[PDB]
Order: C-alpha cells, then structure tokens, then sequence
RNA sequence: UAAUAAUGGUAUGUACUAUGAGUAUGUAUGUAGGUUGAAAACCCUACCCGCUUAGGAUUGCUUAGCAGUCCUUCCCGGCA
C-alpha cells in the first residue's frame, strides 16, 4: 500500500506574505487596514515561528492524527491510499525468576 | 436478533472499561408483487365521436350550459362534439412479475456490508486532534516526576 | 421494504490503529533518565 | 466592545473602579510615594500598586447542579506593583512591556498557568543589542 | 503554500484574527501565504524488531 | 535584537534567570499551588509570583552624557502575583490582557508613574457587551 | 459533651522588609449545638464534603450504543 505523508525539514519562506498596516493606530480589530511590505517582520521572530511549525509538523508525522483544516490550514497530514496496512500487535515475552 | 451480553456489565463499568459488541435488530424484509395486464395482440377498431366534454371548463366562462370563450361566442360541450376517437379490441392476459426472495436479498446485503473507510479515518482524526491537545497539555508531567 | 439495524466492531486486528498510539513520545521519552534514579536508590541504600 | 468600569472610591492615593453591571469585579490602583536619596541627589520614588480582581462562579460541574443553582463564586486576583525612580520613567516604560513580553511566554504561551515551569524558556532583558 | 496558523502566541498581539507583531502593523495566520512546502508519495510497511 | 538570559537557580518551584552580560538584572519565577475546596468543591489554585528587577543607574544630569561620569545605581523592581483556578485558566488568561491594558492606559499611556492619578481615565473590564 | 492542654497548623488581611514573600500581627478554622479554661473552644453530638476498605446494582440491555454513576460497610480527614 501507499501512504501520503507530510515532509517536514524541507520548507522555505518564499516572502509572499502581506502584513496588514492598521490605520487605527492601535491593536483594534476593526477600522481600516493597509497591506504592508514583508520587510517589516523581524527575521529572528520569523525563524522562531518557522521552527515552531517545524517541530509541530515533525511531531505530527506518520500518525494519521489530524486532517486538513476546514479553512485550509494544514497540520501533520497523512492521507491513506486504498486500505491502510494492518499493524502487527506489540507482542510480549515474559519470564519469571524462580 | 443476535444480541450479545458482556457479562458483569455494571462491574466492568465501575472498573472503568468501555464496552462494544456486535448487534442486530429484529428487522423485517418484505417483497410484494402486483400482477398487471399483458397486451399480446389487437386488430378490430372503431371510431367514436359521441361526446368530447371529458375536460373541465378551464379557460372558459360558465353561464349555464354555455362555455363562453369570447364576449360574443360560446359553446355547449354537451352538444359541441368536434373530437373523434378510436377504440380497439385488445387481447390481454394476467402477467405476474417476479422478484428475489427477502431471504437471499438479506443474504446478499449482509455479504455486501462493508465499513466506510473514509468515515473511519475522519472520526479517527477527529478523536486524535483532542488526543494531541491533551498529550501536549500533559507532556510536562513526567519532567516533574 | 427493508428496515433493520446492525452494529459492527472495528476489527482491531486490521483497523483500530491509525492513531497516535500514546506508547510512543513517552517511551522514547525520559524512561531512561527516570530509571537512572538508581543513583538516588544507591545513595539511600548506602545509608540504610 | 468591553464594558466600561467606573470608580466607586476615589482618593489621593487609592482609586477603586468597579463595573456598574456587576460591582463584584474590582480594579484598585494604589500609589505610594517616598523620598529616596542615593547619589547625593534626592530622587522621586513611586511605588505604584495595581490590583485587578475578577470573580467568576464555579468550574460549573456538569449536569446534576445545572438547574437553578450555582456553586460558590471563586476569586481570581492579579497583583502588580511597580517601583523605581520617577526621573527615568522612559526606561521603566521600556522594561514594563519587556516584563509583559517576559511573563507572556511563561503564562500566556507556556504552561505556567496550570502550575508547571519551563527551564528551557526563552526570555530576554529590557536592554537591546 | 498554505498558511502558518498555530505558529506562536508570545510577542504577537492578538486582536481577533489580527495578530499584531508590532504596535500598529499586524499579520493574520491564515493569510500568511509565504511558505513553500514539500509533500511526497510514500510506500510504507510495518517491520518487527 | 534583544539579548536573552539563561537560568541560574533551578528548582521544582523557583527558576532564576539572569543576564551573563549584566548580572545585576534578573528575572525569577516561583509558583505555589494549593488544594482548595471553596464551595465544598475542589479547586486547582496556582499562585505564580513573578519578579523582574533591573539596577539601572540613570540620574544622568542634564546634557552631561559626555565622559567617564559614573552614577550610583538605583533599583527598579516589578512584582507580579497571579493566582487563580487552573480549570478556569483560559478565561483567567482572558482577564490577564485586560489587566495589561488597564495598567497601560492609566500608567504606560497615562501619567501614574510620576505619582499622579486620574479617576476619569478609561478603565475597562474583561467581559464585553 | 470533655477537661488538661503541646493548643509547633492552615487560610485571609495589616505594618516593616524585600535582586524574600521573609518577619510580626488581627481575623476565622466545612455547617450548628454542650462545655471550664489556655476563647485562635480544648473536646463529644448531629448534618454535609472529600479519602480509604470490599461488597453489591437488571447485569445485561440495545432498530442508540449505553456510562463515566449510585448505596452500605472499613475508613481518615475539612483547628490543633
């Protein structure tokens, strides 16, 4: 069988982001906003959140744990192709010292 | 019906176990067949005029027996005959449709019973999301240990 | 007309996995260093 | 919009606000000014205390008691006191948000709220390279 | 490409969907469309140690 | 571009941070949890008390940022104590930024640091309309 | 019903200190009674709440998957 698996450790920041510039001069979630250039986002914080996404994706790997987000926000994704392969049970061998 | 008992149900529940078991209902499957007419041949025919007032007076003004369609003209379909029909001598018999018995119908259905892999995967993912939430919450415990 | 109900197991031999299996991420976790409390056990046993 | 809170007790030292809709929630901001001489020059010292207390009833156990009865209300308190000289508020402002950013990683983002620390945290000082 | 929701919360100032990385400017998690991702075709099989 | 610090004292209760470049500044976090039944029902109260102190000598006489003129140091200590039910931590978090802005309005953007007080300052609560 | 007390505790506020939540203090010790004294009421009764003991509940039922409980006993704790 074949298994669609997410592939972390192979990402890059393409720079297609568009930060929004709030005309309200505060953290107001309303009012007007302007699309701004991506040059404003700090490199260090960008790298920090990128590594956070990296570790989260690596943790959510080969798990079939989450699915694709309703809004499109992906997660650690694993799509089954056909029937999934059966997983052998974790066997146990025990000995008692007399 | 094929019911299965789990033994000491309440005792296991108090122990803290979740229980599942296959089950069947006392369902019923019925097959009903209704016979019909089977036309095989025909030859004799005749033309009837008689009356053509089967339809109602939709689109006409009713004034007694007068069916007014215009302000100056009307008709009485009791006597206004202008449609000619044909009537034949059909030869027909009773044909009885047949169908498979509910026994083999249910046999085929139970053979075709197959779980939905897509639903299974979706429900597993739904559970695993909150499973991951709790695992991430609890991850720090063994460090304190 | 067909009307009946059935309930079926998830045949855990074949299905029933496909989950996180919380054994992992905890077995690969501190199980070794937590076991390494043999140091403290030896310390207390020495004075015992 | 969040409901405005109005004062109940005003004083030259303590101002206590409360919500008209529910006055149980309070925000008492006390001040305490003293004279401190260190570098052969008197400096203006302000000990600004801020206490924000909110009250939210119960953790609301499921079922059983969910008809017309509420388990007694709990207390949620956050206390903050700010010290330092008043001649250098500019740096006091800078460190305050730094303290705000510092506390967020432990509390807002980290699991310090549930009671567990994180020695591998990433905190920074007020000063900058 | 997709976005980078659930990235982080510290430092960012959250205003509904808006996440303010600064006092005035802000970014949005599902609009952060600047990441290039690899997803590959995998054939897998359980092994018994 | 902000210089981070690293832990000094590690304990199951207290973690002490401090800058290697400047050992004067430090940030420590200790927290105590208590097993409480307030309304004859159990509660998870965690009291995280946070201190951030910076010894910044900044009298800096007028226009005298000129030469080797050292000033004696002065204290700037910030004490925060957050206590509440762990079960209601999510809304306890929600109350927390309300404390942020409330302090920020009257002090950071207001003029409470100098020791003044404005009862008319906009003070708002956690809940919304 | 109960007194001598060791009343080393806890929680909540006060003043000092604080690169500390340390110092000292007031208050109260789940809910009401009896009781001198050490009135921070020691202790017994009654009622609630949370532990513990080992027994049970229709243990099966279900055209849906239940159910995360209930009762008694041992049972120690919610001021000493």
């Amino acid at each position: 069988m074949n298994m669609y698996k997410w592939v972390p450790e192979s990402i890059r920041d393409s720079g297609e982001g568009q930060p929004s510039y709030s005309n309200n001069g505060d953290y107001a979630p309303s009012g007007p906003w302007v699309a701004a250039g991506i040059h404003t986002m700090p490199q260090s914080l960008r790298d920090s959140m990128r590594n956070s996404i990296m570790v989260t994706a690596q943790a959510r790997r080969d798990v079939i744990g989450p699915e694709w987000g309703p809004d499109g926000r992906f997660t650690g994704y694993a799509s089954v192709i056909g029937t999934p392969d059966p997983k052998p049970a974790d066997i146990v061998n025990k000995f008692t010292v007399e | 019906r094929r019911p299965v008992s789990n033994g000491n149900f309440q005792q296991r529940v108090k122990a803290g176990d979740i229980v599942v078991a296959p089950y069947t209902s006392d369902g019923k499957i019925t097959v009903k067949l209704v016979a019909g007419q089977k036309d095989i041949s025909s030859t004799p025919d005749y033309d009837y005029r008689i009356d053509s007032s089967l339809a109602s007076s939709a689109g006409f003004v009713v004034a007694g027996e007068r069916w007014y369609y215009t302000k100056r003209h009307f008709i009485i379909p009791r006597y206004f005959q202008n449609w000619r029909m044909r009537r034949r001598k059909y030869v027909t018999g009773w044909v009885m449709p047949t169908f498979y018995s509910p026994k083999e119908i249910f046999n085929r259905l139970k053979d075709s019973l197959v779980p939905d892999t897509g639903l299974v995967t979706q429900v597993w993912a739904d559970n695993n999301t909150k499973r991951m939430d709790f695992l991430t919450a609890m991850a720090e415990i063994p460090q304190t240990l | 007309d067909i009307n009946f109900y059935t309930r079926q197991v998830i045949d855990p031999r074949l299905c029933g996995g496909l989950a996180f299996s919380p054994k992992l991420n905890l077995f690969r976790y501190l199980d070794a260093m937590s076991l390494s409390w043999n140091r403290s056990r030896l310390k207390i046993s020495r004075a015992t | 919009a969040n409901k405005p809170m109005q004062p109940i007790t005003s004083t030259a030292n303590k101002i206590v606000w409360s919500d008209p809709t529910r006055l149980s929630t309070t925000f008492s901001a006390s001040l305490l000014r003293q004279r401190v001489k260190v570098g052969i020059a008197e400096l203006n010292n302000v000990s600004g205390q801020y206490v924000s207390v909110y009250k939210r009833p119960a953790p609301k156990p499921e079922g059983c008691a969910d008809a017309c009865v509420i388990m007694p209300n709990e207390n949620q308190s956050i206390r903050t006191v700010i010290s330092g000289s008043a001649e250098n508020l500019a740096t006091l402002k800078a460190e305050w948000e730094t303290h705000k950013r510092n506390v967020d990683t432990l509390f807002a983002s980290g699991n310090a709220g549930l009671g567990f620390l994180d020695p591998t945290a990433a905190i920074v000082s007020s000063d900058t390279t």
